């Protein structure tokens, strides 16, 4: 009975498939994908953020030379510059007037927004999608796990062991290279760690955070301060962190297809709809009721009575149960063509109950599997009105 | 259970035989003794046998090279380029 | 004069090429990577272990049941029994006879071995190459840098900028899963965390050593004490990291293939050599000497003297220099069929000094670049006799 069932990824609706186990009494399934978070596999590539030219202060030698040297601070810029008569509060205080030398220095440096505010590139592989999800199953009613999707891994959490997929639509949203910010998500072919370009994304490249090494082209050019007066031009391009901020482009959570949302979390792409997932279960076999204790059904009568052409269930049709016994009884229809959402119905000794479903042909010629009692509810739909609020039950489209 | 170094085991060195392209090697262990090797090819073709009984053995060394596991002793290596002039 | 070379990847050889800058004096290289050390992406998935059934003492109610429930301790194996009379040191000690109730509990746990004799599984991508490459340089004599592979990195140590790769033998020896122990690396199929049968490998499956949770299909399975004495039933498979063991596979450091050593240290593989690597270098302009201070040593020639058709640098050759200036002058083979032990030669005014080298055609028809002066060192090599030792310094075969 390890009820196999190739199944559409879509998240916020059940699946309500049904138990045929020869044998036994058959048992419903409400298997609803609550969510389709993916967690690819990743690298933290380099952080950036906005340069910070936290200038050190500048050497001012009063009568001749000071030669500078190239120390390793990031994007160490330091230039010598003679010619000068540094008014400091007292007028000027080297007593020469070409020999004044000043040496500016200035590196660059991670901001303290960097730790906080920053940009985030990734090199994006695959990895492995996962679920919460519920089964409020048979007469169980619930189970709400967190699951896999690589197809040997069973969840043991409530009473029913599952194997899920794997999925065949591999459409990762995420591009192999990704920029992040603190929620917007960014496919974005960052440059690399260690060359980008001045003014350009990622002028600032951390490994992380900590890491006090860097890769800083900002075209940091130090120019002469004027007219003998104390201070440090810094010519510089602000930074692409500052752009990328405000000339950027949009977030995947606003440009990416086949349905998601994104999370800097654990980097998850939510509730991704696309394609099928191959689900195979073993119930606990102590759930299953036994044949000879569920009323037997049949010399039935169905019959839509308003069936709606639509995705809430708005589809109706009464019963004429004809029932052995009294109690419930759980229902589906094997064909894809009807969604109900009644997964178990309460019997009389035969009498009537309507259930609620959904369809997307003008002539539903579905079948209905009332616990082992299959039937026609042929009829016909109306169009609604109304059509301006969140997602289907239907989701079975075909040609009609 | 800690990580210990211990007082460990070693085997009796190889006898090490030249021949074209090949390692004719007479051995001879104190003990049962996994010998194997890596034939640095992008083919493989490792070996994988415990010698408790001196056995004259052989190795068909390609050209690029092969190593050689006596036992714990450190693992050799040997250029085997031409001999067949 | 950012002097490109492909170059192929092995370790243990310096590949001594030659800086062909046009307007000065030539500069040899000696760039012998040291190591090839790999260090993928990885995932810690679970360590295992062996189990050890650590039996919380049974209850034993004397005079009727005492119902079990099934605490969450990993493998949590509890069954009740009766019929007991258990002899503990006074004979009997409960006074009943059917009644004599015994409950027996076991569950699994982490050996204190787990914490440190323990296999290790991995999800294993495929990161990026490393190597302490040496370059004795030029005149300068003296580099022993790690570095990356990545094809826009630089390593500035000493004074030269170089940037190696990316390798285009893209084989990691590692599979995508692996297996782990102590050093012996395993590229096994490890089933999972959370599945593995029980006497098969990681039948215990922890996070890691710290996770109190983990999953344990032992098939830990109580029976009942015999014949009225207090003990423990546990019938059990001795664990899968037992066996593994004593029926293992053999490690990767001796199966793997294009010629590789492992580590249980960042998980590399050094030392693979396989394929080529693009590797081109910014050496400092200082370093060069000016093309008007070196000898110019043309009018010369060149001849064998006594060739070894072999690996070890036993080709030998004269050369008639006839030198302008008396100095160095570094030479190299631009062909590949020759390699050479000497980067330099000592010259006085038009002398003559030998060299050593190894080729692979009987007839080695080499170029020989005497700082900008070429020659043909024709003639006939003889093969060797004595070939039993490590890895040779020839690495040109070819057609012949």
């Amino acid at each position: 009975y390890e009820h196999t069932a190739v199944m559409p990824n879509k998240v916020g609706i059940p699946y309500k498939a049904l138990v045929e186990r020869p044998g036994y009494a058959p048992v419903h399934l409400q298997i609803q994908l609550v969510n389709t978070r993916i967690i690819p596999s990743t690298n933290l590539e380099y952080i950036t953020c906005k340069y910070k030219t936290k200038v050190p202060s500048p050497v001012v030698k009063c009568c001749g030379a000071t030669q500078c040297t190239s120390k390793p601070h990031p994007d160490y810029q330091c230039q010598v510059f003679t010619g000068v008569y540094p008014f400091m509060w007292g007028g000027a205080y080297c007593f020469c007037d070409t020999e004044n030398t000043q040496m500016s220095e200035a590196y660059v440096e991670r901001s303290e927004e960097c730790s906080i505010d920053h940009a985030k590139a990734y090199k994006v592989h695959t990895g492995t999608v996962q679920a919460m999800v519920n089964i409020t199953y048979g007469s169980v009613s619930w189970r709400s796990a967190d699951v896999y999707v690589n197809g040997e891994t069973p969840a043991k959490i409530g009473d029913a062991k599952l194997i899920i997929g794997p999925l065949s639509s591999a459409w990762s949203p995420f591009d192999n290279k990704v920029v992040v910010y603190g929620h917007e998500v960014y496919n974005y072919d960052f440059p690399e760690y260690g060359t980008g370009k001045a003014g350009s994304f990622g002028d600032l490249q951390s490994r992380t955070s900590t890491s006090n090494d860097l890769y800083a082209n900002t075209n940091l050019k130090l120019q002469r301060p004027q007219a003998g007066i104390v201070h440090t031009p810094f010519t510089q391009a602000p930074s692409g962190f500052e752009r990328w901020k405000r000339d950027k482009g949009a977030p995947l959570n606003d440009v990416a297809p086949f349905g998601c949302s994104i999370a800097l979390e654990p980097l998850r792409a939510e509730n991704c709809a696309v394609g099928s997932i191959p689900i195979s279960i073993d119930i606990p076999d102590a759930a299953f009721t036994r044949i000879s204790e569920t009323p037997t059904v049949s010399d039935l009568e169905c019959k839509i009575t308003e069936c709606t052409y639509a995705s809430d269930f708005g589809g109706i049709a009464t019963v004429a149960y004809k029932s052995s016994k009294a109690g419930n009884c759980p229902i589906h229809s094997p064909s894809g063509v009807a969604v109900i959402k009644e997964n178990d119905v309460t019997l009389a000794e035969s009498g009537s109950f309507t259930f609620h479903f959904s369809t997307a042909n003008i002539h539903p010629a579905f079948k209905l599997q009332v616990c082992t009692s299959a039937v026609t509810c042929k009829g016909d739909c109306k169009p609604p009105k109304d059509h301006i609020v969140d997602y289907p039950a239907q989701h079975t489209e075909s040609f009609t | 259970p800690v990580k210990a170094k211990c007082i460990a085991t070693l085997a009796p060195e190889p006898l090490v035989e030249h021949k074209h392209r090949t390692l004719i090697l007479h051995l001879h262990p104190d003990h049962p003794t996994l010998l194997t090797t890596r034939s640095l090819g992008s083919d493989a073709n490792p070996t994988r046998q415990w010698i408790e009984r001196p056995t004259t053995v052989n190795f068909t060394v390609t050209g690029e090279g092969l190593e050689y596991t006596w036992g714990n002793h450190p693992p050799k290596r040997v250029w085997a380029q031409e001999s067949g002039e």
